[PDB]
RNA sequence: GCGGGGUGGAGCAGCCUGGUAGCUCGUCGGGCUCAUAACCCGAAGAUCGUCGGUUCAAAUCCGGCCCCCGCUACCA
């Protein structure tokens, strides 16, 4: 395997700052379903924006931890 | 055709496939290009001929080609049998296939690595799977001794000789090898020529076999005039198939009617029979075969009928949706780096039920002492009353072997 | 094929022939313009050895006409494939003609320039591809020739001197579950590929193969571009039908 | 509102009735 | 050049060649037909089948496929 | 051996049609609002991989290597 990822804060609307998740292989990973799952973890709005997922608010640690729970390599994930 | 099915269990990258390469020559390709950067991903396959130097001394007397003039001298070594292997993978997650694979084995060889901490996760996971399913004819092998201190490989032999104690493993011998420089392999052939004896199989029995691969032979571009048939790879266990018999596949393909589900049996005629690269007119247990069929190769491209079984057309076998398992648990989860103690089964839990070659998922409707009733996504054709099964749970994202039992009808 | 113009109208599409392969393009010759040599650079091309061949007669669109120096640049990228057929039948027509004058003039011992000036330029007037003002002529009469004022010397020598690959393909899908499925595949394909050599007639070769496991490719190659799908579609139809009339599911992608 | 509730009640019912049926 | 072998295992090359070039061509022979690719042992066999010959190491155990000639 | 690509911190434009370096992630200043966002304007930052060539002028055109990526789709 070899799937890296970046998780960082991204400007958004009301609240403070959104959360951006990128780096998934879109041919293997369905971002729509991933986003739906992540939205339940964070209990916030979100969308698939191009090849990324954008979540409202700061949920960097939450998302990273959930991704590990889902079988993605701990070492492939970077929070910025 | 090969007599017997020997499995090569063990942890990852200890070199299982490599040992298979020193014995047969064959590689498992490592394919899909992915396997080529990774490692064995499908069960590998390979065969070989074992003859013996009567006219000289053992273990070296244990030959591979009709040729004795390699040790002592000439008298064309006498042919004892032709065997086959099943290279599993080693990765903690390919557990579900290796399980599957065991269903075809008649015995095994545990490849431990000489330069890494003896009971390594998967090494154990496997071992106990072996003692659980029934594969009691075992040979442990100390592999990478070509990269160690003459002390190290003996002390490991100790930890091994000590693990192999309370457990069922009396004199499961331990033959240290060098799969890389093919050293000492002949004493391995002598082990496997002693301990992994070739089981009798009554032929008269119902023709029954397990499937673990299937391919679309057809090259990118072959014209329709010579589209070669659909091809089913797997192993026979009881009975014997012959060219031109009428056959069926179970549970077989499911239909779609607006969200409904419905599997049903596929019939065809054995177009052809092949072991290794050589064609035969019939086929009997031990080995993997491949069966040429007359069915649309679409139907068995990538490995579709994986976990399906083939039997006599017009034969009596149940295609269950719900099943009565009698059962037992391990006290530990030998397969996580962590040994956390097995929680008893709660109902409405999803568990992987590994039955035969197949790998199915199912939910728990009943929870008694050692008899639970399971509801399945994909049907299981239960060929016997003796149906061994293996039961797993998604512990931490990755699935894990936790306990077993017997199918019940 | 002498032209009644010096330079082709820019952006025009025509049949030319590769003359000389050089490093950074090649010189071609616009067969409809007295072999008017022009220039074609790689930035307009795209196994490149069979269309960058010494003499295969390609089709192109005129990128640039510099009326000044008298040079022309063309491209084969910029050729729509909807243009590539229409102006591919126009070809077989414009070469029936070529032959005609290429033998009548000779016969009459004159010039193909006077065969194209006289015969083909005035039969340009009478609304039409001149080879058709002669297809009415040979059938009807030489008074179709004389109307337009075609110098009555060629007229009869004309009339009496009057009477290659393209590839097209398709992704299909053929599922089946029949006990002897493969077989039925071979069947429906060999019943839906039947008598076709004479139906949508003379073409060159047809090939059906698997490139997915249910996805297949049919391949009609032929002489007359607009004989393409004519053959092909028909085939693909009878797939379906016979597939659909012999328990074998088939369906175009 | 009663849209909400009816489908919430229905989903609760189904999901739970799924858990009972299972 | 032409040549055959003595009845007493000697090579008689029907041509007078320089001692040196012989070695140069000889090592090249070793490289391509005797030396193992995996470890370079020179302790090998030389299989043959329909049209594929292989170098077979007595040490490492690997088989360098060679151009049957 | 072919052919694609090295541009502010990251990820992408601009190059065959030579002189103008554009876009998105947060910063800073000023607006809008009763206020926060959003939106708006104004600001920080680039030897454009390197060693040179042609030109008035080279991100741009021609050659020299240095790492980066792919090549006509895989076997009873
Ligand atoms: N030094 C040494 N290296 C060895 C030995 N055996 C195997 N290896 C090395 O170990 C690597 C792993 O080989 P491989 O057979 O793929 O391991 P595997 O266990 O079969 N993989 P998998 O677990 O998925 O089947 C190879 O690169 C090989 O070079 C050995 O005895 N000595
Ligand atoms: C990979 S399947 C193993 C045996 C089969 N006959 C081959 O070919
Ligand atoms: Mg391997």
């Amino acid at each position: 395997e070899e799937q890296k990822i970046k998780i960082y804060v991204t400007k958004r609307r009301f609240g403070k700052l959104m959360t951006i998740i990128e780096g998934f292989d879109t041919s293997v990973i369905d971002l729509k379903e991933l986003a739906k799952k992540l939205k339940d973890i964070c209990a916030c709005g979100g969308t698939v924006k191009d090849n990324t997922i954008e979540l409202q608010g700061d949920h960097r640690k939450k998302v990273a931890e959930e991704l590990v729970k889902m079988g993605f390599s701990r070492d492939s994930i970077e929070i910025r | 055709q090969p007599e017997v099915n020997i499995g090569v269990v063990g942890h990852v990258d200890h070199g299982k496939t490599t040992l298979v390469q020193a014995i047969t020559g064959i590689w498992t390709s490592k394919h899909s290009e992915e396997l080529k950067r990774g490692m064995t991903i499908k069960l590998g396959y390979a065969e070989t001929n074992i003859g013996v130097c009567e006219s000289c001394k053992k273990p070296e007397a244990y030959v591979t080609e009709p040729s004795c003039k390699s040790c002592g001298s000439d008298d064309e070594p006498k042919f004892l049998r032709r065997i086959s292997f099943i290279d599993a993978p080693g990765h903690e997650v390919l557990m579900a296939t290796m399980l599957s694979g065991a269903a075809l084995m008649d015995g095994a060889i545990l490849v431990v690595a000489a330069n890494e901490p003896f009971p390594q996760p998967q090494t154990r996971e496997h071992f106990v799977a072996l003692g659980i399913i029934g594969v009691k004819n075992l040979i442990i092998v100390q592999n990478k001794v070509d990269v160690v201190s003459k002390e190290e490989a003996l002390s490991q032999y100790r930890q091994i000789k000590q693990f192999t104690k309370g457990t069922w493993a009396e004199n499961v011998p331990i033959i240290p090898v060098s799969a890389l420089h093919k050293i000492n392999i002949d004493s391995l052939i002598e082990g496997i020529e002693e301990y992994i004896k070739t089981p009798y199989r009554d032929l008269s029995q119902k023709p029954v076999m397990l499937v673990i691969r299937s391919f679309d032979v057809n090259k990118p571009g072959t014209q329709f005039n010579e589209l070669k048939g659909g091809v089913i790879g797997g192993s026979i266990i009881q009975g014997l198939f012959k060219v031109d018999q009428e056959i069926k596949v179970l549970p077989g393909l499911r239909v779609e009617k607006q969200g409904k589900v419905s599997y049903e049996p596929i019939f065809t005629k054995i177009s052809s029979i092949r072991f290794g690269d050589e064609e035969f007119k019939e086929a009997k247990p031990g080995g993997l075969v491949a069966i040429g069929t007359y069915l649309d190769p679409s139907l068995t491209k990538a490995d579709n009928l994986l976990g399906s079984i083939i039997t006599l057309a017009d034969a009596e076998v149940p295609v269950l949706w719900n099943i009565r398992i009698k059962y037992n648990l391990l006290e530990r989860v030998v397969g996580a780096k962590e040994m956390l103690k097995v929680d008893p089964i709660r109902a409405k839990e999803t568990l992987m039920l590994s039955v035969g070659s197949s790998t199915t998922l199912g939910i728990v409707t009943s929870v008694k002492k050692d008899e639970i009733e399971v509801e399945l996504r994909r049907p299981v054709a239960v060929w016997s009353n003796n149906i061994r099964t293996v039961i797993s749970r998604q512990i931490a994202g990755r699935w894990r072997m936790i306990g077993w039992g017997l199918v019940e009808i | 094929i002498y032209s009644r113009s010096k330079l082709p109208s820019e952006g025009e599409i025509l049949i030319a022939t590769v003359k000389q392969v050089f490093d950074y393009g090649s010189y071609v010759s616009l067969d409809e313009y007295g072999g008017l040599q022009a220039f074609l650079p790689w930035s307009e091309v795209s196994n490149i050895r069979d269309v960058l061949k010494e003499n295969r007669k390609v089709i192109v669109k005129v990128i640039r006409v510099d009326r000044r120096k008298g040079t022309v640049d063309v491209s084969l990228k910029k050729v729509t494939d909807d243009e590539r057929r229409k102006k591919n039948l126009q070809w077989k027509k414009i070469q029936r003609l070529d032959k005609i004058l290429e033998l009548v003039s000779q016969k009459l011992k004159l010039s193909e320039k006077d065969a194209w000036e006289q015969v083909a330029w005035k039969l340009e007037a009478k609304y039409g591809d001149p080879i058709t003002a002669i297809e009415k002529a040979v059938k009807e009469g030489e008074k179709i020739l004389i109307d337009a004022g075609v110098p009555e010397i060629w007229v009869k020598p004309l009339l009496e001197e009057a009477s290659r690959k393209v590839k097209m393909s398709g992704l299909i899908t053929v599922r089946t579950n029949e006990p002897l499925g493969v077989e039925k595949i071979k069947e429906v394909i060999s019943k839906a590929l039947e008598n076709i050599e004479q139906d949508y007639e003379s073409l060159l070769n047809i090939k059906i193969y698997t490139i997915g496991a249910p996805r297949y490719r049919v391949d009609v190659v032929g002489t007359n571009p607009k004989e393409a799908s004519e053959a092909l579609n028909q085939i693909i139809s009878n797939l379906i039908k016979i597939g659909k009339e012999e328990n074998v599911d088939i369906s175009v992608v | 509102m009663r849209w909400k509730w009816i489908k919430k009640r229905i989903r609760r019912l189904k999901r739970q009735r799924k858990k009972e049926r299972g | 050049a032409p040549g055959n072998v003595d009845d007493k295992g000697e090579l008689v090359i029907q041509g007078k060649f320089s001692s040196q070039v012989i070695n140069t061509l000889m090592e090249r022979f070793l490289k391509a037909y005797v030396e193992c690719s995996t470890c370079k042992s020179l302790d090998t066999i030389l299989k043959k089948e329909k049209k594929s010959w292989y170098i077979v190491c007595l040490a490492c155990g690997a088989q360098t496929p060679v151009k049957p000639l």
